[PDB]
């Protein structure tokens, strides 16, 4: 139907307007109106969206009454990604990429809606916690197909990565503006800042936030050749203006460490001058304020501080070695900050010119001496030789090999 | 009624396989005796009366008139009585013959201890 | 004003500007709920300037934009566009009528029209007669002729469920006595429309609303549409009291309901005290079904009521005899128990005209009997007197009439803030298992009765030894002999201490080759 809607343009020039109405009327009353919960008519939604995109390519003069059905369908298909099988979780990606290719090549009075479909999809996946519910750990595959390895996904369909990148950044900043992340007193006289005053008054927003930060972390390591270049001043200024009056909420330092790692991956630091003074004026404040914290907040603060560029922020090198002799003693029982301690001590001493450095070695190195001091289906398959079922439990039990939990011997 | 002339007008199987279901489709309008229901069936009986002389349905002709005479002579149903005796679509009108041109005079001729324990409590 | 002076030249842009102003006046309604109603007031006082929208010959998109515009306008404000001739109620109600009136759209293009009935089913019957008239015109012109007859998978029944679900949500949120009096009429036309479960749950949601002076109105409406002499068939007459008012009665009527119990009894105790003019079956079976409905209503009303206001001297028994005088207390139970014991005892040796519905009438009298014996003084041998203790010399057959004794039983072998920013995208867009014998419409009150006999106070005469006498003979009909064992099966906790006498007839049922087929397996 959706394929032959193409060549029927040159035969009637009204049936192309008859389809996309009959098609949307079939598409509505199957999984929006009735039997949205109990139905099995889910395994053809990729064919549905592929058909609607292939007719929307040829359809000019949009009705502008069914676009709140199109963009109430495509967020349903983005929502219904992990109730699937492999080698169809890629067909769903091809469908969504095809639709987003379709409604962006006709007019800029239309394509504002491409900025609210992804905003609604982010508010969809950033609130989920017999059955099982997938939390955020498998939408990351779709959101990396949609941006990073996309040139083998828009090849077979007739840039878009730039547009979807900018829409993702606008959505991830527009969520964090209205969240009400302030926290109230819960039921002696304490001293520390995390206390019985660790209770956010909007507890569903907090879960949205702690699902948002790890999602942004796993979505933006790379593909930042210039796609994160013009954003760093606005994004950094927003995060500083937030977290200066939001002290004891972790994750803000996590997003800051993400953008400052990208600001070191791109060059951006050969002094643009407006952020060079914000970082210098904030680094002193966290370096003096991080004494009276505790564990899972200290980890984020230290991973922020020991990733500042510091081949450029060389001035007052004594302002951070109490946060480098802390990154090693707080190692040895939680590894990936004992990794960033060595990864910062290797970055400093090869780049900082070796005369401000050399007095500061008897207070870095003497804390570096805690380091120099059955039956499954695989087994039952391997016990009866090798006949193709060890291939089954070698291929189907594969591809989850990305957790780089760094052990202690390396 | 008009949306069901698609079989006896293009092509079909053996003829009058629509007449046996037509009485089924027009009988069910008088289960509930509401006011607008009586006027939907008079359009059907004023819609096959013109096809009985056209589609060569003499065997339907003298058949579909006792169909609405028995249904008005079973019960009272006077609201459906007045609309079929004030206008009149009833028993065979012209001659019981397909070749004629005479009027409907025959229609106007046809239409004018088990008690001890009870009181103890 | 300046924006609606230009209402004909550029309709699309003024519609879009009005929508963008409307939802933005809806968004910050938490701090500025003064302008969000004043804007809707000011646009409703200017409906004269737009008439090329909701007229004929316009293509069918501006009309849907008018529907969505009016839907936003009336979903934002208060219920103020109806009352005391406030504003342009003629020229908004003419729009609301004429949009769904003419056969100009399709059926799923009036679905957006049938959404806003809760704001506009709270009028007086002057124009509301016209409202019911055009609703019934839609019913007789758009619904299927006889029954469903279209599976989900044709382009008519998918539409039909798409329309009826919106109807059911309208009836769910609007407690309106007219829409129920249409939905009950469209339901009871066959044996079962296959969407019964959402129907029953929706009726349950109607039953619990509060403001308890309106549930009497709902039950009064369905009672009056059941009671009158609109000459319907037997099935449609029975199905009302079967499955559209008993759902409301059983779920949640009222915790202190004496109104619908008081104002009904001298309307149907007379037709229970009536005769049978056995000359023609049309007046026969209708009177049987009316007696059956009165039986079931009195059954439920005796069941889910306390005993003090029905048995003691109160303001509920001074109804049947001589007004509000002190007669003797609890007389209604006496004049009911006499005629119900008179029922289910009529021998029908020559009576062979309509006997299955009379069997249903007998079983309904039985259920009413157990429900009133639930409310009797329930100590001495009333249990031995009533529901048992016949005298078969004068042809008193309790079980051999209500048990069918003609059907060959089958018996098979064995087998927060983001909810708000997510709703802003939704504002501006849009026991046992019953095989063959466990549903015999007598078993559950009998089992509850035997259980109540246990946890209320040799053989036990009228309910164990009497069944022992009526099971030990292999000369009794078969179906009663099978029916009586699925009481000691389901309630063996009473028969376990007296299982020393229940030792032979179960094995006589199992061993003798008179069970059915190759022997009725799973029973064995």
């Amino acid at each position: 139907y959706g394929l032959f809607a193409g060549p029927c343009k040159v035969i009637n020039a009204k049936d192309v307007d008859f389809m996309y109405v009959e098609l949307i009327q079939r598409c509505k009353q199957m999984f929006l109106t009735q039997t949205d919960t109990g139905d099995d008519r889910v395994y053809q939604m990729p064919s549905f969206l592929q058909s609607v995109a292939s007719v929307l390519l040829y359809l000019d003069t949009v009705p502008e009454v069914y676009t709140p059905v199109l963009e109430h369908l495509v967020v349903m298909q983005i929502d219904s990604f992990p109730q699937y099988s492999p080698k169809m979780q890629l067909v769903c990606c091809r469908a969504i990429v095809k639709v987003f290719l379709a409604l962006a090549a006709k007019g800029p009075v239309l394509r504002n809606c491409i900025s609210t479909v992804v905003h609604q999809g982010l508010i969809r996946i950033c609130s989920k916690p017999k059955w099982k519910v997938p939390t955020y750990k498998d939408y990351v595959d779709l959101f990396r197909h949609l941006l990073s390895s996309d040139q083998m996904m828009d090849s077979i369909l007739a840039s878009l990565n730039h547009l979807l990148y900018d829409e993702f950044v606008k959505s991830v900043l527009k969520i964090v503006e209205k969240l009400d992340l302030t926290l109230e007193i819960q039921t002696m006289i304490p001293t520390s800042d995390p206390a019985a005053n660790l209770h956010p008054a909007k507890p569903k927003d907090f879960s949205a936030f702690i699902n948002l930060v790890e999602f942004c972390r796993e979505i933006l390591p790379e593909k930042q050749a210039e796609f994160f270049e013009p954003w760093v001043y606005s994004f950094s200024y927003e995060l500083i203006l937030q977290s200066t009056r939001l002290p004891l909420i972790s994750g803000f330092y996590k997003l800051l460490s993400i953008t400052v790692r990208n600001a070191k991956k791109i060059k951006y630091f050969e002094g643009k001058y407006s952020c060079f003074a914000l970082f210098v004026k904030f680094g002193k404040e966290v370096a003096v304020k991080m004494k009276q914290y505790k564990d899972e907040l200290l980890a984020s603060c230290l991973t922020f501080l020991l990733s500042l560029p510091h081949n450029i922020i060389e001035l007052d090198v004594r302002a951070y070695v109490p946060a480098l002799q802390m990154a090693f003693k707080l190692g040895l029982s939680y590894t990936p900050l004992a990794e960033v301690g060595l990864n910062a001590l290797e970055e400093w001493s090869i780049y900082i010119d070796r005369h401000v450095m050399q007095p500061y070695y008897k207070d870095i190195l003497p804390c570096l001496d805690g380091y120099l001091k059955e039956v499954s289906a695989l087994s039952r398959a391997a016990q009866k030789g090798f006949n193709k079922v060890v291939l089954k439990h070698l291929k189907k039990t594969k591809n989850l090999s990305s957790n780089e939990a760094i052990s202690l011997e390396e | 009624a008009e949306n069901f002339r698609v079989l006896v007008k293009q092509k079909k199987a053996s003829f009058e396989e629509a007449s046996n279901q037509l009485i089924n489709h027009i009988e069910q309008f008088l289960d509930t005796n509401e006011t607008p229901y009586f006027m939907k069936s008079i359009d059907c009986i004023r819609a096959f009366r013109e096809e009985a002389i056209k589609f060569s349905e003499e065997q339907r002709f003298n058949n579909f008139l006792k169909a609405l005479q028995e249904k008005v002579e079973i019960k009272q149903l006077n609201h459906f009585w007045e609309i079929v005796v004030q206008d009149g679509i009833t028993l065979i009108t012209k001659e019981e013959a397909s070749g004629s041109s005479v009027t409907a005079e025959e229609a106007k001729k046809f239409l004018a201890d088990v008690d001890d324990l009870l009181d103890m409590i | 004003l300046e924006l609606m002076q230009s209402s004909v030249d550029n309709t699309k842009m003024v519609s879009a500007v009005l929508n963008g102003m409307l939802d933005q006046s809806f968004r910050e309604r938490a701090n500025q709920k003064h302008q969000g109603l004043k804007l809707a007031t000011t646009i409703l006082q200017h409906w004269k300037k737009c008439d090329s929208w909701w007229a004929k010959d316009s293509p069918l998109e501006t009309k849907m934009a008018v529907l969505a515009l009016l839907a936003k306008i009336l979903q934002i404000d208060s219920s103020v566009s109806f009352n005391t001739s406030h504003g342009s109620f003629p020229e908004v109600f003419t729009t609301y009528i004429s949009l769904l009136a003419d056969t100009k759209l399709d059926l799923h293009l009036k679905g957006q029209a049938v959404t806003l009935l809760p704001f506009f089913t709270s009028l007086t019957g002057g124009s509301l007669e016209e409202l019911r008239r055009v609703l019934e015109q839609l019913i007789v012109a758009h619904f299927p002729m006889q029954s469903r007859e279209f599976p989900p998978g044709t382009p008519r029944f998918n539409n039909y469920v798409d329309c009826m679900k919106k109807f059911l949500d309208a009836l769910e949120l609007s407690q309106s006595p007219m829409l129920l009096e249409l939905m009950t009429e469209v339901l009871c036309r066959e044996q079962q429309h296959v969407m019964e479960e959402l129907f029953q749950s929706s009726f349950r949601r109607i039953a619990r609303r509060g403001s308890c002076v309106t549930q009497v109105g709902l039950l009064e409406s369905v009672y009056e549409m059941f009671r009158k002499d609109d000459p319907r068939l037997s099935f449609t007459r029975q199905s009302f009291v079967d499955r559209s008012l008993l759902t409301l009665l059983w779920h949640c009527s009222l915790d202190a309901l004496r109104e619908f119990f008081s104002t009904i009894v001298v309307d149907a105790i007379d037709v229970l005290k009536s005769r049978f003019t056995k000359l023609n079956e049309s007046t026969f079976d209708t009177q049987i079904t009316k007696k059956m409905g009165y039986y079931k209503i009195l059954d439920v009303m005796y069941s889910r009521l306390p005993k003090d206001d029905v048995h003691a001297k109160e303001s509920k028994i001074n109804q049947v005899f001589h007004g509000s005088c002190i007669t003797e207390g609890n007389e209604l139970t006496k004049t009911l128990i006499k005629l119900c014991y008179d029922a289910f005892t009529e021998n029908m040796a020559g009576e062979n005209q309509l006997l299955e519905r009379r069997r249903l009438y007998h079983c309904a009298a039985y259920n009413c009997a157990i429900s009133v014996i639930c409310c009797v003084f329930n100590e001495l041998k009333f249990y031995q007197g009533f529901l048992f203790s016949e005298k078969p010399e004068k042809n008193l057959l309790i079980f051999e009439n209500l048990i069918d004794l003609k059907r060959r039983y089958n018996f098979p072998v064995e087998v927060s803030t983001l909810s708000e920013e997510m709703s802003q995208f939704d504002f501006s867009t849009g026991e046992l298992e019953m095989d063959e014998l466990n549903r015999h419409e007598c078993m559950a009150p009998l089992t509850a009765l035997v259980k109540h006999m246990h946890r209320s106070l040799r053989d036990l005469p009228s309910w164990m030894k009497f069944l022992h006498g009526k099971l030990g003979n292999p000369i009794v009909p078969l179906n009663i002999r099978l029916f009586l064992a699925k009481l000691v099966i389901n309630t063996e906790e009473v028969f376990r201490p007296y299982a020393k006498h229940w030792l032979s007839p179960l094995l006589q049922l199992a061993a003798s080759e008179n069970n059915g087929g190759e022997g009725i397996h799973y029973m064995v």
